[PDB]
RNA sequence: GAUUACCCCUUCUACCUUUUGCAUAAUGGUUUAACCAGAAAAAAUCUAACAAAGAGAACUUUAGCUAGAUACCCCGAAACCAG
RNA sequence: GCCUAACGAGCCUGGUGAUAGCUGGUUGUCCGAGAAAGAAUUUUAGUUCAACCUUAAAAAUACCCCAAAAACCCUAAAUUCCAAUGUAUUUUUAAGAGAUAGUCUAAAAAGGUACAGCUUUUUAGAAACGGAUACAACCUUGACUAGAGAGUAAAAUCUUAAUACUACCAUAGUAGGCCUAAAAGCAGCCAUCAAUUGAGAAAGCGUUAAAGCUCAACAAAUUCACCAACAUAAUCCCAAAAACUAAU
RNA sequence: UCGGAGUACAAAAAACCCUCCGAGUGAUUUUAAUCUAGACAAACCAGUCAAAAUAACCAUAACAUCACUUAUUGAUCCAAAAUUUUGAUCAACGGAACAAGUUACCCUAGGGAUAACAGCGCAAUCCUGUUCUAGAGUUCCUAUCGACAAUAGGGUUUACGACCUCGAUGUUGGAUCAGGACACCCAAAUGGUGCAACCGCUAUUAAAGGUUCGUUUGUUCAACGAUUAAAGUCCUACGUGAUCUGAG
């Protein structure tokens, strides 16, 4: 019988060269997850449909910011065939409340303060 | 096409996304005045700054549960040290010694 | 993660209890609209002519 | 052909408040068709194995000794014909009593 | 879809009905014109009158009574009985 | 059989607009949501409930759900119940109809021929105006309108068609002992020693039995050397063709 | 109709004209009450548990027990008792108060939802090849075969399934005309023979052309007579009835 899938606890031990192999910090982890569905949800499960749906990724290629907290994480490993993760960089640090109209997130995953001054 | 080159370089993967071929206004008076903001713009913006507004809020929330988290711990380690300053002093075994 | 789950437990409850209650405000909102007396006098100047 | 009367409908022989519920008093914890779950505190055991709460409070399922009743001749024999070193486990659900059995009000002063 | 240009170029497995599924080689139709097929207010919803009472008589009433509007097809047997 | 061209029982009129769970038909536009079956039943060509669904109205928790918890001989995928969290869904109240004659694919099974485009259960998916040349079910795809804009998705010739092993000489106790007409390395049984620098009382052909031809043995040089290859159908084969100008 | 185990491996449910056990009750005395929270299960009808409180027995139990204990059972209505109860292999077991056979003399409404012919899927059965050699063949597996086994293919027979047709796809055999396949009967070119020659036995390649006339039988087949270079096996809606026959 077809059923849901529990994932062993191995698959999510990173190597020491996965760090260096998909840029991430050995040290502190990221805050913010970028996530972007790209697979459709049909012809798979209702579960993994409905987790789609409370995730907010209803319409695909349209990115969502969400927390690297293990609550969102696990639904993120449940469906993690349908969407690209990406860490939140902030080279400028976070949106001031007068540099919320002028802002922008671009495809490599920065999101700029100052977007097109002037 | 060259979607992965402009992913490289990081310009978006369709040259029609927060390009300067599309953000700036395409049309203005020959008098010199700024011609309306153009509708799909204006969406983009709203667009934008909601997704703003929402990382904000969950950086801020995320770190006052991380903040919250810390003051537990401490108001733990205070009791946990207050119960034993409360406490009396031995006498059972303490005064025939 | 950068939290872990102990240290999630309750972080976003406020905001959440918050929007259950927004939600619940905006289904009890529902009620059928005013009736003015402007909506039934409109209805005589379909006859309205040059005198 | 050969093989008939096969049919029955199943019994619902099953759970049916898990450890934490809140149960009130009366509520059929567990049914049963052999003593898988034994009763415990606040737990008593109608005629047919099932178990029904006798206080209101929380479910509990716990691992526990069995000491059988001296009278049970089967039950004493498998415990006789244990060797030295073995004590019996069974699953024992009990009801944790939540609400306190009662209060003391002021009525009048004479 | 077009096109300077009717075809030439590219794309689309007639329509109802019945079926798990019809271009199906499953049914129906040459075509035109005229006729040919949803009907009821018990309980309910909406609107309005008056309201512990409502109704122009006979009843219903622990917010109810009165009024109005919302609803339920056509063709076809072999047959049976009487004169 | 015949009884006014149709007689298992005439024709006409009336009942009569007989009755059909059965077939056929059922007439303007646009919009919103939208269903594949558990139980009874002279019932499986149908109805009545339940579960889903529609239209209104009240509310508050609804799915996802880490621990902890659910049996005794052995037992997989995984289930039930649950905080947090991400979303906004769910439950009751009042009206209700349709449906209850199903297809394939992936998985666990059973029957059959470990056969079916076969039959019966459980879980999931689908029923594109793109792709698999054509195509129901396979794959890509949160389905509106106009543009003579752009970026992507699944997807467009699949793998081998392979197997050579050549010179060099082989004498001796002895025809080893038994059986046998004959058994000389060789129908058979037992021993399997020994001469030579080197040759098994002999690993295959051959003789009725001998003879004779080879193998291993020495002496001469010594590329590489274990298994692997397997016919066909009936109107007429079936895009054409292409081994190298830079391709995540 | 009811129950237990497997299918259905771990909450519940879950089907087959699936595989096995069973029930339509016996024995004994402790003869087992009333009222009521809260629950299980369930479409409905029905089925199950049960705390507290009441009258009688120890002044400390009462759930009747055992036979795998789970099944040992039947609704309204209506009939009878003495007013409290009882009554159905109503076993087609959610049960009509009481009703068979036949129709080829048949009729009507439908169904390709469902059979007979054909097609289609599969290849159990059938037919082709190869792999393997124990055995026959005097010795000698492979001149000719070749058991126990392996593997690949074709779609000629019977069967299996019920996918297209029942608002019609008209049937065997024969007559006329035949199209095609090769798994070649003849004719042609060869290999091996346990091939001396003539006759033969096998295998390879080749489908332009041929493959008879008669007795019986409706016959396809089959037996028989006379010949031939031979009187091939099949597919074509078991080719062909808007070309023919109607013997069955
Ligand atoms: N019973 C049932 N029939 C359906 C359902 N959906 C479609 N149908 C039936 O299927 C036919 C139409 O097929 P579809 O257009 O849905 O592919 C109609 O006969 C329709 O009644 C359903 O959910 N349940
Ligand atoms: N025996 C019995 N007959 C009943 C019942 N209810 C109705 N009946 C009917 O009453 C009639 C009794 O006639 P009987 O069989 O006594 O001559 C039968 O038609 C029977 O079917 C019942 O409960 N029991
Ligand atoms: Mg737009
Ligand atoms: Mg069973
Ligand atoms: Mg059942
Ligand atoms: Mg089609
Ligand atoms: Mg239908
Ligand atoms: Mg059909
Ligand atoms: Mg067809
Ligand atoms: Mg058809
Ligand atoms: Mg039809
Ligand atoms: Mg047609
Ligand atoms: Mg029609
Ligand atoms: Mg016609
Ligand atoms: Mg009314
Ligand atoms: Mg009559
Ligand atoms: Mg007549
Ligand atoms: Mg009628
Ligand atoms: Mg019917
Ligand atoms: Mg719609
Ligand atoms: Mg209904
Ligand atoms: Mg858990
Ligand atoms: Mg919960
Ligand atoms: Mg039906
Ligand atoms: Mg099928
Ligand atoms: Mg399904
Ligand atoms: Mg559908
Ligand atoms: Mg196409
Ligand atoms: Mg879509
Ligand atoms: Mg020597
Ligand atoms: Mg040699
Ligand atoms: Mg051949
Ligand atoms: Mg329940
Ligand atoms: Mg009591
Ligand atoms: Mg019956
Ligand atoms: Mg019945
Ligand atoms: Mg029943
Ligand atoms: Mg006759
Ligand atoms: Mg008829
Ligand atoms: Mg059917
Ligand atoms: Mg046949
Ligand atoms: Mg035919
Ligand atoms: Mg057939
Ligand atoms: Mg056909
Ligand atoms: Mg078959
Ligand atoms: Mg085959
Ligand atoms: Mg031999
Ligand atoms: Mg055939
Ligand atoms: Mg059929
Ligand atoms: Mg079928
Ligand atoms: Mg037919
Ligand atoms: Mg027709
Ligand atoms: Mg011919
Ligand atoms: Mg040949
Ligand atoms: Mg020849
Ligand atoms: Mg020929
Ligand atoms: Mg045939
Ligand atoms: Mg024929
Ligand atoms: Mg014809
Ligand atoms: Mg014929
Ligand atoms: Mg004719
Ligand atoms: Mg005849």
């Amino acid at each position: 019988k077809f059923t849901r899938s529990r994932i062993p606890d191995k698959v999510f031990q990173p190597s020491p060269e996965d760090h260096e192999k998909y840029g991430g910090d050995p040290q502190y982890p990221h805050k913010l997850h970028i996530v972007t569905r790209i697979k459709s949800t049909k012809r798979r499960p209702y579960w993994e449909k409905d987790i789609i749906k409370m995730l907010g990724l209803e319409k695909a290629h349209t990115p969502q910011v969400h927390k690297n907290i293990p609550s969102v994480n696990a639904k993120l490993k449940v469906v993690k065939h349908l969407i690209r993760i990406k860490p939140l960089k902030l080279p400028q640090g976070l949106p001031t409340e007068e540099d919320m109209a002028n802002t922008c997130l671009k495809s490599n995953g920065e999101l700029v303060v100052r977007w097109l001054l002037n | 096409a060259g979607s992965q080159w402009r992913l490289q370089q990081g310009f978006a993967a369709n040259p029609s996304g927060y390009g300067p071929l599309t953000e700036l206004p395409d049309w203005s008076y020959a008098d010199g005045r700024p011609a309306p903001p153009m509708k799909g713009q204006l969406r983009r913006k709203a667009q934008r700054e909601k997704f703003a507004r929402r990382v904000v809020l969950l950086s801020q929330e995320m770190d006052a549960g991380l903040q919250a988290w810390q003051l537990r711990q401490q108001e733990k380690l205070q009791e946990e040290e207050g119960k034993q300053k409360n406490a009396l002093k031995s006498k059972g075994a303490l005064l025939q010694n | 993660p950068f939290l872990t789950a102990e240290q999630e437990r309750g972080h976003a409850a406020v905001r959440r209890a918050a929007a259950f209650q927004a939600l619940k405000a905006a289904q009890a909102a529902r009620f059928p609209a005013h009736r003015r007396l402007e909506e039934q006098l409109g209805h005589l100047l379909v006859t309205r002519k040059w005198s | 052909s050969k093989n008939l009367g096969g049919k029955s409908p199943g019994k619902r022989f099953g759970i049916k408040k898990m450890e934490g519920h809140y149960v009130h008093a009366g509520n059929i914890l567990a049914t049963q068709r052999h003593f898988r779950w034994h009763p415990g505190a606040h737990v008593g055991l109608g005629k047919n194995k099932c178990l029904y709460a006798l206080e209101e409070g929380v479910v509990r399922y716990t691992k526990e000794v069995y000491v059988p009743n001296p009278s049970n001749s089967e039950a004493v024999d498998l415990v006789t014909r244990l060797p030295q070193g073995a004590v019996l486990y069974k699953t024992f659900v009990h009801v944790v009593p939540a609400k306190p059995e009662g209060t003391f009000k002021l009525v009048a002063m004479l």
